[PDB]
RNA sequence: CCUCCUAAAGAGUAACGGAGGAGCACGAAGGUUGGCUAAUCCUGGUCGGACAUCAGGAGGUUAGUGCAAUGGCAUAAGCCA
RNA sequence: AGGGCUACACACGUGCUACAAUGGCGCAUACAAAGAGAAGCGACCUCGCGAGAGCAAGCGGACCUCAUAAAGUGCGUCGUAGUCCGGAUUGGAGUCUGCAACUCGACUCCAUGAAGUCGGAAUCGCUAGUAAUCGUGGAUCAGAAUGCCACGGUGAAUACGU
RNA sequence: CGCGGGGUGGAGCAGCCGGUAGCUCGUCGGGCUCAUAACCCGAAGGUCGUCGGUUCAAAUCCGGCCCCCGCAACCA
């Protein structure tokens, strides 16, 4: 994991975005492609779009996954079974 | 000689002993070793009631034994509902720290199991 | 009770290290000493502190913030 | 029988108290603790079934019964009269004695004892319990045993419901949750 | 040779009529004294599971009878000593 | 810009580490060679359990730095156990490089402690400072070697013969 | 309809007493092999047609049914 003095990991963009979204109080769900981005705590409740190479897969936010990052919850490899 | 939840053995060295307690390890051992006064080197046997007691209340300010089991159950649970990459590999049974399963992932998938 | 058939069942003292002493009837025979007796469990001491859920978001602001 | 003597004293009037029994013999009371142990590996070879025995009465000072095949199963390779388990019936002082044991010793001995159960009770006042190791009594020896071992308790009890049962047990500060 | 039905409410009653059994077993599975009461289901309970053993109940012989079927059997003829 | 070349029922190739006592662990202690170094090598001192961090000399270098060689030797311990053998795996917490370590880096600490008790058919290398074993360095390179290319240490067996 | 054989691992031939549950070629696996056929080692494939019962051993002894055989006799 990144190093505590560092701080978090979030693009900037993407934190503008939820800035935003938090200031409109909506619930639109946004498309985002950083996948690197860490949850933070202001951004539960929103559903934010993560890409997994393909397509934006709806993620709603919640409690639990604050510490954890975007790609994550996102998987990108698409594999049933080999039968 | 009963620690914890469990019973130690008696012939085995205290440092040694200890470790047969889920949730300690050597290092953990010594640790508790130190806090008692106790010498790494004598066994079990041939203790002190008082040393034993000592012990004991070393080793309970440590999560151990079934503490420790229960909260390494509640992270992996935790993992699963959220469905997190990770969470998704424990459910399947597949390496989850990201090594290249190819053909060496037999720890987590087991035995091998012919085409069929 | 007949009387042969039985194991032999006698008063001993059985002793926690928490210092509750407690006479009982039982077929040990030698001299108790427990390491756990009812009274110094850790029932309701532990139980709250023993499931440890935390929080998630807490501890995500303790390690770091703004 | 100290923990007959409580219940005499102080057990039956907190019961009177909360339910608000008209007579005294209305009020609950214990009747046995029964204590099995199956032991279906019998049927491979006979001295196990002898081991268990021993086990139950090093546990409660009695000499238990051996049971044997009421009607007899299909998958699990027994005919009828064949001995397949032990049991002891406790009443009484011994009974008590057991009971007090069993609280104030082998139940803090469980390995991980987060309380029994509540909804233990079978609607008619009986207790019920499963011991999963048989070390947690005192009464054996660690070092002795070759064999892991159980059991389960039985705690017949006069209570006509469930609840009754529940509230004597809690009065004797039997665990739960 | 035995049981049921055909057989017409005493007995008996035929067919290359309809259905099943016997050619033994047991020194206890006999005698007697004393005691006991079943199947099945439900709920609870260590391993233990549709199905072992143990508790609480419903049930009331639906079970049992050394073996076919009939008639019997709780005063048990059923089960233990 | 993000992802992939790092996928994983499986089969093969080449390696490393093991399965232990000719050993493991602990404390002390001896003897190399050959190399690299300026957007570089970085002493000493201070702090950190440690990876490292801070300060900061000496040095384009037979001068200074990398840089303590390790096996060995002595003393202790373990006593044939899946072990004080073995280290995979996984959890936690972290260090450094780098805009950036999720996919996907290395290293550290604490925990965890798989398989494995010398390996079927078969199959490879080596005739001497060789094999075997022990460390050391270099290139590429921000970081990222068990690979490759180099260096010394200890140091065998056997060759009747065709 | 009656009477003699009996009914299986992809096919076939399985040791009088019910406790043995196969062998050949076949497919995979790997090195032999200048090549495969190989020799050799190991591995996946069941119900014992079926419904029942005597018995802890049952497909393995018997009562019926479905078929494969074989029978020899019949046919206004």
């Amino acid at each position: 994991p990144r190093s505590l003095k560092k701080g978090p990991f979030i693009d900037l963009h993407l934190l503008k975005k939820v800035e935003k979204a938090v200031e409109s109080g909506d619930k639109k769900p946004l498309r985002t492609w950083s996948r690197r981005s860490t949850i933070f705590p202001n951004m539960i409740g929103l559903t934010i779009a993560v890409h997994n190479g393909r397509q934006h897969v709806p993620v709603f936010v919640t409690d639990e996954m604050v510490g954890h990052k975007l790609g994550e919850f996102a998987p990108t490899r698409t594999y049933r079974g080999h039968a | 000689a009963r620690i914890a939840g469990i019973n130690i053995p008696d012939h085995k060295h205290a440092v040694i002993a200890l470790t047969s307690i889920y949730g300690v390890g050597k290092t953990r051992s010594k640790a508790i070793l130190a806090a008692a006064g106790i010498a790494e080197d004598v066994k079990i046997s041939e203790l002190s009631e008082g040393q034993i007691d000592t012990l004991r209340d070393e080793v309970a300010k440590f999560v151990v034994e079934g503490d420790l089991r229960r909260e390494i159950s509640m992270s992996i649970k935790r993992l699963m509902d959220l469905g997190c990459y990770r969470g998704l590999r424990h459910r399947r049974g597949l390496p989850v720290r990201g090594q290249r399963t190819k053909t060496n992932a037999r720890t987590r998938k087991g035995p091998r199991k012919p085409i069929k | 009770m007949k009387k042969d058939i039985h194991p032999k069942y006698e008063e001993i003292t059985a002793s926690c290290s928490c210092g509750n002493v407690m006479k009982i009837r039982s077929t040990v025979g030698h001299d108790l000493n427990l390491d756990v007796c009812s009274k110094c469990h850790p029932f309701f001491t532990g139980k709250q502190r023993d499931v440890a859920t935390g929080g998630r978001v807490d501890r995500f602001n303790k390690r770091f913030n703004i | 029988a100290k923990l007959h003597d409580y219940y005499k004293d102080e057990v039956v009037k907190k019961l009177m108290t909360e339910f608000n029994y008209n007579s005294v013999m209305q009020v609950p009371r214990v009747e046995k603790i029964t204590l099995n142990m199956g032991v279906g590996e019998a049927i491979a070879d006979k001295k196990l079934l002898d081991n268990a025995a021993a086990d139950l009465a090093a546990i409660s000072g009695q000499k238990p019964l051996i049971t044997k095949a009421r009607k007899s199963v299909a998958g699990f390779k027994i005919r009828q009269g064949y001995p397949i388990g032990c049991k002891v019936t406790l009443r009484g002082e011994r009974m008590w004695e057991f009971f007090e044991r069993l609280i104030t010793i082998a139940v803090p001995r469980i390995r991980d004892f987060r309380g029994l159960s509540a909804k233990s009770f079978d609607g008619r006042g009986n207790y019920s319990m499963g011991v999963r190791e048989q070390i947690i009594f005192p009464e054996i020896d660690y070092d002795k045993v070759d064999r892991v071992r159980g059991l389960d308790i039985t705690i017949t009890t006069t209570a006509k419901s469930d609840e009754e049962g529940r509230a004597l047990l809690a009065a004797f500060d039997f665990p739960f949750r």
